[PDB]
C-alpha cells in the first residue's frame, strides 16, 4: 500500500546480483528481493549455443536493450527469441528479479496489484544462427565474392547451393569472363548454362565462351549449339562461322554432321571447337 | 522469310506461262522447294516440288505439261506451265520448306498469284 | 519515498533487429523449403501485406517486439511460367499478369528447384512444343535435358520412359514436325545403337511423301542406284541428294557412309 | 506389362545341339534388345547372347563359334541355336527384354527360364 | 578362272527368311564392287543390294530395311540375308562383281530360285 523503507544491499559471488530491501507500512509486503543488473559485454556464449543476459525486457520496452550487452561483431549471428516471464522494478527498469526464498511469483502479483513498483516482461534470450542478409546489396557482395565478411554459408559456399543463382544470372551478363562466374558455370546448373548460352549467342568470339563450350560438352551441348546457331546467323561473314553456317549460297548446312569431315578447315585447323556443333565435333574425331 | 511471286495472269487454254518465286530473308538451308495451287472451294495442293539435290516430283494431273526448275544464282524457283487447260484455274502459291535451324524445319508459303484459264 | 531510480543502459540493435521485410525480396525468394528467413521486427498493421506478398511462406513470430521470419512451405510456380524457360526460377504476379522483376502489389511464386530434372515439365512441354507454340531453343534444350535427366527416383525415370514412348509414337506418325526433328537430332548426338536403331525405325515408318522430299539419299531412285554401281566409291559421296539432305533425316547407314568421303 | 515365355531346354549329350525360343507378349515398343542369359549353380547371371531389333548381335566369349542368336520381330520371338554343347553350359537360361529410354532409364523384363542340362 | 556360284534359295511363306550365298574364285573383294541382283520371270533385272570394296552397302528402296548384304573376303564369300520376305521378292537372284576403276572388267555369276506363297 505504502512504502517507507527501500535499500540496495550488496550481493555474494556476482557483482550484478544485489538485494533490493523492501519494507512497507504493512509488514505483510516486506522482503529482500534478489535482483540482477547485467553489466557484462558478452563476447562468449553463456550456455552452449545461446546468450542469456541478466536483463528483463519489460513489455513495451524496445528490444535493443537486450542486445546492449553483446559485442557488436559477436551479436551479428545471434537472433533474439522469446524468453521466460520475468519481473523488473518500474523505477529501475530492466532489472531481473530472482524468485528465491520467500520471493514467490504470488508475492510479485501482490506487489503488482498493490503498487506500481513492478512491471512484467520476458528474459533476454539470444540464440546463434548465422549471418543475416537484409537487402539486395548484401546478397550481391556475398555471391560475387567481393565482400564475404558477414555472409551466411548459404550465400558463401563457392556456388554449391541454389541460392546465389538468381543474382549470378544477371551479374555474369555484365562480366562473363569473371573467374567466379566461370566457377558458378562449372556447377553445371540450368540457370547458369542458359545464361551463358544467352551470353555466347552474342559474344561467341570471346574466350570465356570457349571455356563455356569446354564446360558444357559433352553433357549439355544443346545450349552451346543454340548459341552457336544464333551467333553464326547474326555474324555470317566470320571466317569462324564457315563450318557451322556455310555463307555461300542458301545451303548453310553444307558441312553438318558427317559432311563436317569434308572441308579440312572443319577438322584439322586452328579453330576452337566452339565454332562447330556437337554432332560436328563428334564426327570430326571419328573421321 | 518472304517468297516473292510473279508471272501469274489471265491466258486462254493451250497457252503458256512461267511462274517465278524469289526466296528472300535469313534462310539457313532448304529441304525442298515446291509450287502449290488452290482451286476455289478446294484445299491447297502441292503440284510440283524440287529438292535441294535437284530431284523433281509432279502430280499426275500435271505431269507432262508443267516443269519445275531452280536457278542457284538469285536462288529462284520457276514453274514453266505449258499447254494450259481451263482446269488449271487456281491461286498458285510458292512453297518453301526451309531448315530454320540445324535441328528444325519450317514450311513457309507465299501470298499467292491468281492464274485463270 | 525516494526510489532508487536507474535507467537502463543505451540500447544497441543487432543486424536482425534492423531488418526490413520491404527490402528482402531478393533474400526471401531464393530460400529453400523449410529454411527460416528472419525479416526483423514487423508491425501488425503490415502482417497481411507480407502474407499476401509471399503466399508460399508461413509468417512466424520468432522473438519479441515483432521479430518475425518467413518459412517456405510451398512452390506455387505454375508449369507454363516455369517449364518454358531455363533460367527464370521465380516470378511475381500482379492482378492477372506475370513479371520477372518485383513490383508493388505483386505476389511471389517460385518454381521447383530442379524442375527440368524431375519430369514435372514433360507433360506441359510435350503439348507446348507441338504446333505454333514450338520454340527452336527451349524445346531443343528440353529434349536435350531429357537425355541428361539426372533423376533416378522411380517416378522420374518412369515419367521419362512414358515421354520416350510418346515421342516414338508421335514421330512414327510424322517425323517432319520440328519437335521430332529435334528428337532425331538428339538421338544422333547420343551415338549409341539404342538411339541409331530408333532413328532408323522412325525414319522407316514414314510415308512415301516424307521420303520423296526429305529422305532422297537413303531411298535413291532406280536410275541413281543403277549408276552408283558404275563407281567404286559409296553413292553417298556421289549423289547430290546426299550432299544436300539434312542430317536429321538420314539413316544410320548413309550417315555413316557420308563420313567415308575424302 | 511384358511377358516372356521360354521353351526348348532339356537333356543333351556332349557336343550335341539344342534350341531355345523366347516369345514376348504385351506392351512392346519396337526398338528393344532381347537376349539370352545363363545362370549356373552358385554363379551369377551372366550374358550368353543379346540381339537388337535390327540384329546387332553381341556374343559372350563362351558362346562365340558355337551359339547363334536369331530374331523374328514379326512374332516378337528370339531364338538361340546352341551347338557343340559342353557340360559347363548346364544352367538355367533366361531371356530378357531391355528397353533404354534417353540412355538414362532402363526397363528389363525377364522370363521364368528353361533348364539346360548337358551331359557327357 | 572367274566364277561366282549362287545358292541358298528355297520355298517360304509371306514373312519368311532366307540366306543366299556366293563364293568367289579369282576375284578379291578388296578391288571389286559386289552386287546382288534379282530378275522376275519376264521382267527387267534390278539390283537388290550392293557393297563397295570398303564395306559400304546400299539397298533398293523396296528391299531396304529387310534385306542385308554382308561379305567375307577371308573366305571370298558374299551373303544376302532376306528377312521378312514378300511374294514380290520371288525372282532369280544372282551375283555380279565389277572391278574398281575398270568398268569394262565386269563378271556375272550363277543364279538361285526363291519363291513365296
Ligand atoms: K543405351
Amino acid at each position: 500500500v505504502t512504502l517507507n523503507r527501500i535499500k540496495i544491499a550488496p550481493g555474494i559471488a556476482d557483482i550484478r546480483d544485489k538485494y533490493m530491501e523492501l519494507g512497507f507500512n504493512y509488514p505483510e509486503y516486506n522482503r529482500a528481493v534478489k535482483f540482477a543488473e547485467e553489466s557484462y559485454t558478452y563476447y562468449y556464449e553463456t550456455s552452449p549455443g545461446e546468450i542469456k543476459p541478466k536483463f528483463c525486457l519489460i513489455d513495451g520496452m524496445s528490444i535493443d536493450h537486450c542486445s546492449s550487452f553483446i559485442v557488436p561483431e559477436f551479436a551479428k549471428q545471434y537472433v533474439l527469441i522469446h524468453g521466460e516471464p520475468c519481473s523488473s522494478f518500474k523505477f529501475r527498469p530492466g532489472s531481473l528479479i530472482y524468485y528465491q526464498n520467500e520471493v514467490t511469483p504470488e508475492y510479485i502479483k501482490d506487489l503488482k496489484h498493490a503498487t506500481d513498483y513492478i512491471a512484467s516482461g520476458q528474459r533476454c534470450h539470444f540464440i546463434k544462427k548465422d549471418y543475416l542478409l537484409g537487402d539486395s546489396d548484401s546478397v550481391a557482395k556475398c555471391c560475387s565474392k567481393t565482400n564475404t565478411k558477414h555472409c551466411p554459408k548459404i550465400f558463401n559456399n563457392n556456388y554449391k547451393t541454389e541460392h546465389c543463382d538468381d543474382f549470378m544470372t544477371g551479374f555474369c551478363r555484365n562480366d562473363p569472363g569473371n573467374p567466379n562466374c566461370l566457377e558458378w558455370l562449372r556447377a553445371k546448373r540450368k540457370p547458369a548454362m542458359s545464361t551463358y548460352s544467352d551470353i555466347c549467342s552474342k559474344h561467341m568470339d570471346a574466350r570465356y565462351c570457349s571455356e563455356f563450350i569446354r564446360i558444357i560438352r559433352p553433357d549439355y551441348f544443346t545450349f552451346g549449339d543454340t548459341a552457336l546457331y544464333v551467333f553464326c546467323n547474326d555474324h555470317k561473314g566470320n571466317r569462324n562461322c564457315w563450318c557451322a553456317n556455310y555463307p555461300k549460297s542458301n545451303s548453310g548446312d553444307k558441312y553438318l554432321g558427317p559432311r563436317v569431315c569434308w572441308l579440312h578447315e572443319c577438322t584439322d585447323e586452328s579453330r576452337d571447337r566452339k565454332w562447330l556443333y556437337y554432332n560436328q565435333d563428334v564426327q570430326r574425331t571419328r573421321c | 522469310v518472304q517468297l516473292a511471286e510473279s508471272g501469274g495472269g489471265l491466258v486462254e487454254p493451250g497457252g503458256s506461262l512461267r511462274l517465278s518465286c524469289a526466296a528472300s530473308g535469313r534462310i539457313f538451308s532448304i529441304n525442298y522447294m515446291g509450287w502449290g495451287r488452290q482451286a476455289p472451294g478446294k484445299q491447297r495442293e502441292l503440284v510440283a516440288t524440287i529438292t535441294s539435290g535437284g530431284s523433281t516430283n509432279y502430280v499426275d494431273s500435271v505431269k507432262g505439261r508443267f516443269t519445275i526448275s531452280r536457278d542457284n544464282a538469285k536462288n529462284t524457283v520457276y514453274l514453266q506451265m505449258n499447254s494450259l487447260k481451263p482446269e488449271d484455274t487456281a491461286v498458285y502459291y510458292c512453297n518453301a520448306n526451309i531448315r530454320s535451324t540445324p535441328w528444325s524445319s519450317e514450311d513457309s508459303w507465299g501470298q499467292g498469284t491468281q492464274v485463270t484459264v | 519515498v525516494e526510489l532508487p531510480k536507474r535507467d537502463p543502459p543505451p540500447g544497441v540493435p543487432t543486424d536482425e533487429m534492423l531488418l526490413n521485410v520491404d527490402k528482402m525480396h531478393d533474400v526471401i525468394a531464393p530460400a529453400k523449403l523449410l529454411e527460416y528467413v528472419h525479416i526483423g521486427p514487423l508491425a501488425k498493421d503490415k502482417e497481411d501485406k507480407v502474407k499476401k506478398r509471399y503466399p508460399e511462406f508461413r509468417l512466424v513470430n520468432t522473438g519479441p517486439g515483432g521479430l518475425s521470419a518467413l518459412l517456405r512451405q510451398s512452390y506455387a510456380g505454375t508449369a507454363p511460367n516455369c517449364c518454358r524457360t531455363f533460367q527464370r526460377t521465380h516470378y511475381w504476379k500482379k492482378d492477372g499478369k506475370i513479371s520477372d522483376k518485383y513490383e508493388e502489389g505483386a505476389v511471389l511464386e517460385s518454381c521447383w528447384p530442379d524442375v527440368h530434372d524431375t519430369g514435372k515439365c514433360d507433360v506441359d512441354l510435350f503439348d507446348w512444343c507441338q504446333g505454333d507454340t514450338f520454340d527452336r531453343n527451349i524445346c531443343h534444350q528440353w529434349i536435350g535435358s531429357a537425355f541428361n535427366r539426372a533423376d533416378r527416383t522411380v517416378e522420374g525415370q518412369q515419367s521419362l520412359i512414358n515421354l520416350y514412348n510418346k515421342m516414338q509414337t508421335l514421330c512414327s506418325k510424322d517425323a517432319s514436325v520440328p519437335i521430332c526433328e529435334s528428337f532425331l537430332h538428339h538421338l544422333r548426338a547420343h551415338n549409341t545403337e539404342d538411339s541409331k536403331e530408333m532413328i532408323d525405325y522412325i525414319l522407316r515408318q514414314q510415308s512415301a511423301d516424307f521420303k520423296q522430299k526429305y529422305m532422297r539419299c537413303s531411298y535413291p531412285t532406280r536410275d541413281k542406284l543403277e549408276e552408283s554401281l558404275k563407281y567404286a566409291e559409296p553413292r553417298e559421296c556421289w549423289d547430290p541428294e546426299c550432299s544436300n539432305a539434312n542430317v536429321n533425316f538420314l539413316l544410320t547407314r548413309n550417315y555413316n557412309n557420308l563420313g567415308l568421303c575424302n
